């Protein structure tokens, strides 16, 4: 199947992101997101739906329920201008979301 | 034999009776 | 462990490439490699999954018949073999430890460096 | 000598089936028959469901009798159960369950009607292992038939097997998860995991070299006076009250069979004593040096000066010293 | 210091409970299954009819997998059976029981039958306890997760129990019947009685 | 155990009489409470039986609806009531440990002194 992600977010400093990630019964499955920056390998920031890997702030926080699964970044700082892709697998593939990029106002 | 034979105490219920 | 892939390519249409992607720490036959492809300012797009202890592969279904996945044990060493080149697979190629045989869950937590495709 | 055995927490995964015939009289229902059965759970289960989402599937499917055999908790559709914490025991090690009733078919009169019950089992126990730590066997009572060192790194290839190549596996970067704080663990872990034809077995794997000992440290004497006396060594510690006699050529360490533990154990002992007692008034003297005692003692030796391939058998008697 | 551990004397009653299902066929029978289970023995049944006649009642009712199960002797209507003296072995404790034979069904060309048969066992037995003496075992291997001193008389009534209070009874002004002799003892005594899944011990 | 009751009690026809059985030497909470009474020159008549550990009673078929048992842990007593006495009532009652929740064959083993109830 595919993964649907908004193509841009745009947040204040002081305020804090949503970024989304659909598809159809999305809540069965282990949704991974991802963060690059530009010109470099992707970075694991969230696995198994609501963990932070080590080395990771407390900023980042993740939730997979029903048709949606969402990550949330609190106090958007300056450096969390990248791009986040949200990924599971489905059949006998790792579907990847379209990728949505984050920008700091 | 003291661990084997609380598992029925532990991992099920023996007081309940299901009638219908 | 710590991945570490090969050089720039550079090819004509019509030819084939093999990237090579070694592992370091490990025996390298716990895990499994993810070969993912992303173009330039595009979003990442899986190419498939090896079991390197069996041999077992898994490819994506727009990327079957033009894709060959194989390992050197003793170097601890994976290859992906791409076949009949095009204009639009000029992109960087990356090496990764994720779902597979050890699970269909898991996550690509070590990545390589990257390599550069251009045709 | 050492007689304790090596000892590692493992964690079993089961599914409990039981399928239950029920013949109902007139005013009386009577069991004709309960099959209870073990499964294991498979690795694609262990990693994808119960470490992953913290959920166990409703199915059985496993091979038994040389079949393969699928098993349906209340005959209905596959769903994933949550995996709930089991009734507190005392000296009772952690443990998860899914289910607690057990399913019975409704009754009809004068019939004999079939149910059919699966509960997902997950245990913390304790695994023992002896010399030359070939097997491991668990709290439960179930021998597993492969070294606790067994992988497919760092040489563990070589440990004894006694399973098929499908039937084990070794998972690197494997995350942790909790089951009662739902808290996943951060530092990745090598994981064995066994599927017996009873129950699923899985354990964190350490080296064998630095894991076990063939030796263990039975006494530190801060003051054992060593005389040469009749071709042989006599050593008497007055803390104790005890002397033992050596021959007088040392013992080599890489006689004993796994001996990577002695000199570190001796060592850190030794520095210790020395900095805590005889750093202002004595100074070292050479190396340690290792001798063996009659009854089958190792004795670590460091001497000191004024500023002016085989295994040990040990008696258990120390009245001849 | 005291490592042997605290022995007293207990005695079990339970239904041994067999359900055959056999097929009969042209010169052969076969065993295509044999159920084997044993119930406790309800108080009503230790104290009204052991314990008062010397008898035991030839159906087991019983409660089994979240199910009241009942199982009647030879499929026949229920009935009181003597209990009569086991026979003798070598270094064995006391025991008793009412039936002597399996029972199986009779044969029919061609089909799969089936029968209960149902023995009632009194035994004694030696049961042991270590310190803290929060639950002891029996000479069968069967623990009982509960304090020997357990009770409701002179605060006995705090020691550990893990079974609801419905299994536990205690009887003041019992009267032990001699199941041999045949002959009652004249002192009353506090008998506890607590009736396990499997068993019931008093 | 001992069995200690109250004093004779006089009452007039259509009132209430609650009769107390206190138990010595036990915790009263391992034997049921049997209540019986005796007319003057007649013979012995059943009246009910009480459980103090549960509470559970059971009462004569005669005696349904007019007679209430109830206990008091703390002191160890029962209490019987009659309700709505007549000229019949008249009688000598007693308190005793015999059969009920504790079996069905008991006996009465010990019985109290037993009180006068004159209406």
């Amino acid at each position: 199947a595919g993964l649907t992600q908004p193509p841009s977010v745009s947040v204040a400093p002081g305020k804090t992101a949503r970024i989304s990630c659909g598809g159809n019964n999305i809540g069965s499955k282990s949704v991974h997101w991802y963060q690059q920056k530009p010109g470099q390998a992707p970075v694991l920031v969230i696995y198994y739906d609501s963990d932070r890997p080590s080395g990771i702030p407390e900023r980042f926080s993740g939730s997979n329920s029903g048709n949606t699964a969402t990550l949330t970044i609190s106090r958007v700082e300056a450096g969390d201008e990248a791009d986040y892709y949200c990924q599971v697998w489905d059949s006998g593939s790792v579907v990847f979301g379209g990728g949505t990029k984050l920008t700091v106002l | 034999q003291r661990r084997n034979q609380l598992h029925d105490l532990r991992f099920a219920d023996i007081d309940t009776v299901i009638h219908a | 462990v710590q991945l570490v892939q090969s050089g720039a390519e550079v090819k004509t249409p019509g030819a084939s490439v093999r990237v090579s992607c070694k592992a370091s720490g490990h025996t390298f036959r716990t895990f499994d490699i993810n070969w993912v492809r992303q173009a330039a300012g595009q979003g990442l797009e899986w190419m498939g999954w090896m079991s390197p202890n069996s041999g077992n592969t898994g490819y994506a279904r727009q990327f079957q018949g033009r894709v060959t996945m194989t390992r050197n044990i003793s170097a601890n060493t994976a290859y992906m073999e791409l076949r009949g080149l095009r204009f639009d697979d000029t992109a960087v190629y990356y090496c990764a430890r994720g779902p597979g045989s050890t699970g269909t869950t898991g996550s690509m937590d070590v990545w390589g460096q990257g390599t550069t495709v251009t045709v | 000598e050492n007689i304790a055995p090596y000892k590692f927490k493992a964690t079993m995964y089961y599914k409990d089936v039981t399928v239950s015939q029920v013949w109902f009289g007139h005013r009386y229902s009577q069991f004709m028959g309960i099959f209870e059965d073990r499964a294991p759970v498979p690795f694609e289960e262990v990693i994808d469901k119960i470490n992953a989402k913290g959920v166990c599937r409703s199915t059985a499917k496993y091979v038994r009798n040389n079949l393969e055999t699928t098993a349906f908790h209340r005959d209905d559709h596959e769903t994933d159960m949550e995996l709930k914490p089991a009734n507190a025991a005392t000296r009772t090690s952690r443990g998860w369950h899914t289910t607690d009733l057990k399913y019975n078919p409704s009754r009809v009169e004068a019939f004999h009607r079939y149910g059919t019950t699966v509960n997902c089992i997950v245990e913390e126990v304790d695994a023992r292992s002896v010399y030359p730590y070939d097997e491991f066997v668990l709290a439960t009572g179930d021998f597993v038939y492969m070294s606790p060192f067994y992988g497919y790194r760092e040489g563990s290839h070589t440990e004894h097997t006694s399973y098929a190549a499908d039937r084990f596996k070794q998972v690197d970067g494997f995350y942790a998860r909790d089951l009662t704080t739902k808290a996943r663990a951060t530092a990745p872990t090598t994981r064995n995991l066994l599927t017996t034809p009873k129950f699923t077995v899985a354990w964190d794997w350490v080296p064998k070299r630095p894991s076990v000992c063939t030796m263990t440290k039975w006494q530190e004497v801060d003051e054992m006076l060593r005389s040469e006396y009749g071709g042989s060594f006599r050593f008497s510690s007055d803390a104790i009250s005890t002397t033992f006699t050596t021959n007088l050529t040392e013992y080599p360490l890489s006689r004993v069979d796994l001996g990577d533990c002695i000199g570190k154990d001796a060592r850190d002992a030794m520095d210790r004593i020395f900095a805590r007692r005889y750093n202002a008034t004595h100074i070292k003297v050479g190396q340690p040096q290792y001798y063996l005692a009659n009854g089958g003692f190792l004795i670590a030796y460091q001497p000191l000066l004024s500023n002016t391939v085989e295994r040990i058998k040990t008696t258990s008697s120390i009245e001849f010293a």
